[PDB]
């Protein structure tokens, strides 16, 4: 599972200015080893449509 | 060995959070519909 | 700027969006910006501008060339995409211009069909380096000089 | 919404699966005969999700689904790549259950 | 022009490999580089001050 | 105080102002030899 590139949301100018994401509380979040089960469910319902 | 996965510039290239299977996929998926009615079973007459 | 950012947010390069407070209006009313050190890398900026200039038209000769080989030789080639030249020319270029490329190119997706567009546009820095660029690839040109017939 | 997202294009190997999953209408050529160009990769159902956020005043929102959005559609031109040229033997479902 | 002038400037061959009138269109031609262009104005020309 | 990923691809632009391409030759490279063939007319 590849995860998109860091340098999307958030473009670095100068040393103490940079842009700031809307959806910043939640990138940050790692996910638990029940999400992450679902997130698998997720996957293993796109594959098979009906 | 395949053309599709040439990552040229660096747009997709991003980091590995977790490996998946298809043996692993196989028995997760029986995990999951008989730990429902093994759910739905015992909280209800 | 101003019309593409009032009619539609889509078909230009968005402006980049800065986040403030509120107090800090009134802070900026009070302190004027006085440049007392200039930067110490603006008489380099026009050597700099020139080298970076000169290696992104040696690219765009080496692209010219590279994408006429399929058409040329399609016994070797059957499986050769046009990913495949873009992938020979990086792992020659220098890392610097390929690290400049690169601020925005991993910000902003670009396929094939954007890249080959910017070789053909007509314009070329002439240095050093291109004017030989463009002689080695014309001297080439009958790849028996290069010693592999069939 | 406006996609055909279900096409009929070859006999198979296998005489009951004659279809081919195309999530958002895209084709798994797009990976490597692109179409289009890097701004203008798009669809209808996705599309007309960023002219109204942008509608409601939810413009920082949208400059964020609108910059993942060739990265979602990398993700969906490999899950047809997976469905209709890996995930195609005897168990795969026969097409007249899945029109039903 | 320090270099330009000595007693022996009249008996030289200068090899010069770059031309200084930079075509701003080669550098405006990379696809989609507006915000490299920026990062590489900020780092290069800004200056510093109280 | 500019961002160091910035400050490394400038301090390579310098070098790559310096990298010579060309060299200053007295005599030029060789590009015809002549093998002997055990005669005194024929090479």
């Amino acid at each position: 599972y590849i995860a998109p590139n860091p340098r999307i949301s958030s473009i670095t100018l100068t040393q103490r200015i940079t842009t700031t994401g809307p959806f910043a509380i939640l990138t940050g979040s790692t996910p638990t080893a029940q999400q992450l089960n679902d997130v698998r469910k997720i996957y293993l319902a796109l594959m098979f449509p009906g | 060995q395949r053309p599709e996965r040439i990552k040229t510039t660096p747009y997709l290239e991003g980091d590995v959070l977790s490996s998946d299977s298809g043996p692993l996929l196989s028995v997760f998926a029986l995990q999951e519909i008989m730990q429902k009615v093994r759910q739905v079973q015992a909280d209800y007459m | 700027l101003l019309p593409d950012l009032i009619a539609g947010a889509h078909q230009n390069a968005d402006p980049v969006v800065l986040d403030v407070s509120w107090i800090s209006l009134w802070f900026a009313f009070n302190r004027s910006f006085e440049p007392t050190h200039r930067n110490e890398m603006l008489e380099v900026a026009p050597l700099i501008e020139s080298v970076y200039a000169s290696e992104l038209s040696v690219m765009k000769v080496d692209m010219r060339h590279l994408s006429l080989m399929q058409r040329r030789f399609p016994d070797v080639l059957i499986q050769a995409r046009p990913s495949h030249f873009w992938k020979a020319v990086l792992n020659d270029s220098p890392e610097a211009v390929k690290a400049v490329m690169n601020l925005s190119h991993s910000h902003n997706f670009i396929n094939i069909r954007d890249m080959m567009r910017w070789v053909m546009l007509p314009s070329l820095q002439p240095s050093l380096k291109l004017a030989l660029e463009e002689e080695a690839w014309a001297a080439a040109n009958d790849f028996e000089d290069l010693m592999l017939t069939d | 919404w406006a996609t055909i997202d279900v096409e009929y294009r070859e006999p198979a190997p296998y005489v009951h699966a004659q279809r081919y999953i195309r999530y958002c209408g895209i084709d798994s050529r797009e990976l490597i005969n692109p179409t289009t160009y890097g701004i203008g990769m798009t669809y209808h159902c996705y599309n007309e999700m960023l002219r109204m956020l942008v509608a409601a005043g939810k413009d920082s929102e949208a400059a964020y689904f609108r910059s993942m959005l060739p990265f979602h559609m990398v993700r969906f031109a490999r899950i047809n790549q997976i469905i209709n040229e890996d995930l195609h033997s005897v168990f795969s479902l026969p097409d007249d259950m899945f029109n039903a | 022009q320090e270099v330009l002038t000595d007693f022996r400037r009249q008996d030289t061959i200068w090899v010069l490999a770059l031309q200084l009138p930079v075509n701003p269109q080669v550098v405006w031609d990379v696809p989609r580089s507006s915000i490299a262009n920026l990062i590489m104005n900020i780092a290069t020309c800004l200056p510093t001050g109280e | 105080f500019t961002v160091p990923d910035v400050q490394k691809i400038l301090d390579d632009i310098k070098a790559l102002a310096a990298e010579q391409v060309y060299k200053i030759v007295k005599v030029p490279s060789i590009s015809f030899r002549h093998i002997v063939m055990q005669s005194r007319d024929r090479v």
